[PDB]
């Protein structure tokens, strides 16, 4: 889906 | 590089 | 244990690849009350991250086949909530360890800005399951920490700081998904890309491997969202 | 409702949570009927996960506890650990072997599916032997020899030597002479003998058949190449 990150 | 064994996981 | 073999079986624990041992050496550290390092906070938030990583993939497929389907709607729906409980209690754990111990202790902007933007990620978490009355609350809460560090993070870091970065990458996700504004999603997303690219020139060796992996990650979004 | 527990053991299947998978087809074997090929199927996923999870992590722990000269407090941590893992391990087998004694073994009514639990109770006391202390390590070897032994017997005299299950069999019984007993001219031989004879059948491999046995022939090859060098 739609990239996030830490 | 391992060996083979059944069933994989 | 002692401080310093806690975050030595952590480490094996990540190893090992069993992210519940991790966690809970994590936690143990946190609860001492002295202020977290660089390497002991990244620590922290992997574990966790594995922990709650694996209940919203087993969210997303079991809610998806109640959806397309009775005794096995029913069945779906049971198994939905089991999971969800799983979910609930990991967040509350991490929301509970940021407002006891990381924020207060925080005493640099850099730390702060980390802590805020973990508290974001897991009241966003919250949102995804949460159902009519609970989630306006929770939306809110997600929303306030979020704008927070983004302020504080453009009065005192570098467009290129892979810290400001990951939080304009989250936030614009927050936009997109759970308020539904593609356009301010878009809009947040391109001008943490350009004045990065802006300012390449002063980026050094330790961050610049992080940095333009999240840049990547922003583009690859807006393609997404555009097509 | 065995028809429910076993609609509970897909559903856990498909969210990744194979412990919730394991549970549930411990309960239906637990009712005392003979498993049908689709549930013995879900029975042997379920724990092969399990238990591949934690041999995964014995093995990178071991690893890092002899690779360490010294640090006394740091190679005590990780002997504690190590030992940790096999407790829980060591758990798993006995559970799965407890089920093939009391229920699945005595009850299995056709070749197929007796030579499929037979394989099945070599591979778990063969999974107590990678960690067996050295007094106790013996009588565990002999336990899974024995198992394989009398499986590979039954599967001669009643299967076609391109039956998925008896080529299975042929590919984790030489492993356990290469690994388990040193022996790596027997486990050489045992392989050998079994994809030469699948060979002979240029004659008659049913289509529904055919991709299965295809594979484990070119896993015993590989073993073969690897063994050889």
């Amino acid at each position: 889906r739609s990239a996030s990150f830490s | 590089p391992r060996r083979n064994t059944l069933p994989a996981m | 244990m002692d401080k310093n073999e806690l975050v030595q079986k952590a480490k094996l624990a990540e190893q090992a690849e069993r992210y519940d041992d991790m966690a809970a050496c994590m936690k143990s550290v946190t609860e001492q009350g002295a202020e977290l390092s660089n390497e002991e906070r990244n620590l922290l938030s992997v574990a966790y991250k594995n922990v709650v990583g694996a209940r919203r993939s087993s969210w997303r497929v079991v809610s998806s086949i109640e959806q397309k389907t009775e005794k096995k709607q029913q069945m779906a729906r049971e198994y939905r909530e089991k999971i969800e409980t799983e979910l609930r209690d990991i967040c509350n754990d991490v929301l509970s360890l940021l407002e006891k111990f990381l924020i207060p202790n925080a005493s640099q902007a850099e730390s702060k800005v980390f802590y805020l933007k973990m508290k974001g990620d897991y009241y966003r978490y919250l949102a995804e399951v949460a159902a009519g009355d609970d989630k306006k609350g929770i939306v809110d809460q997600s929303q306030q920490a979020y704008q927070e560090a983004f302020e504080i993070s453009k009065k005192e870091m570098q467009p290129t700081h892979p810290i400001r970065l990951g939080l304009a990458l989250n936030f614009s996700v927050f936009y997109y998904e759970i308020l539904n504004s593609p356009e301010k999603a878009c809009s947040l997303a391109k001008t943490a890309f350009d004045e990065a690219i802006a300012e390449l020139d002063t980026l050094s060796e330790e961050s610049y491997k992080d940095s333009t992996l999240i840049m990547q990650l922003l583009r690859d979004n807006l393609t997404l969202w555009t097509s």
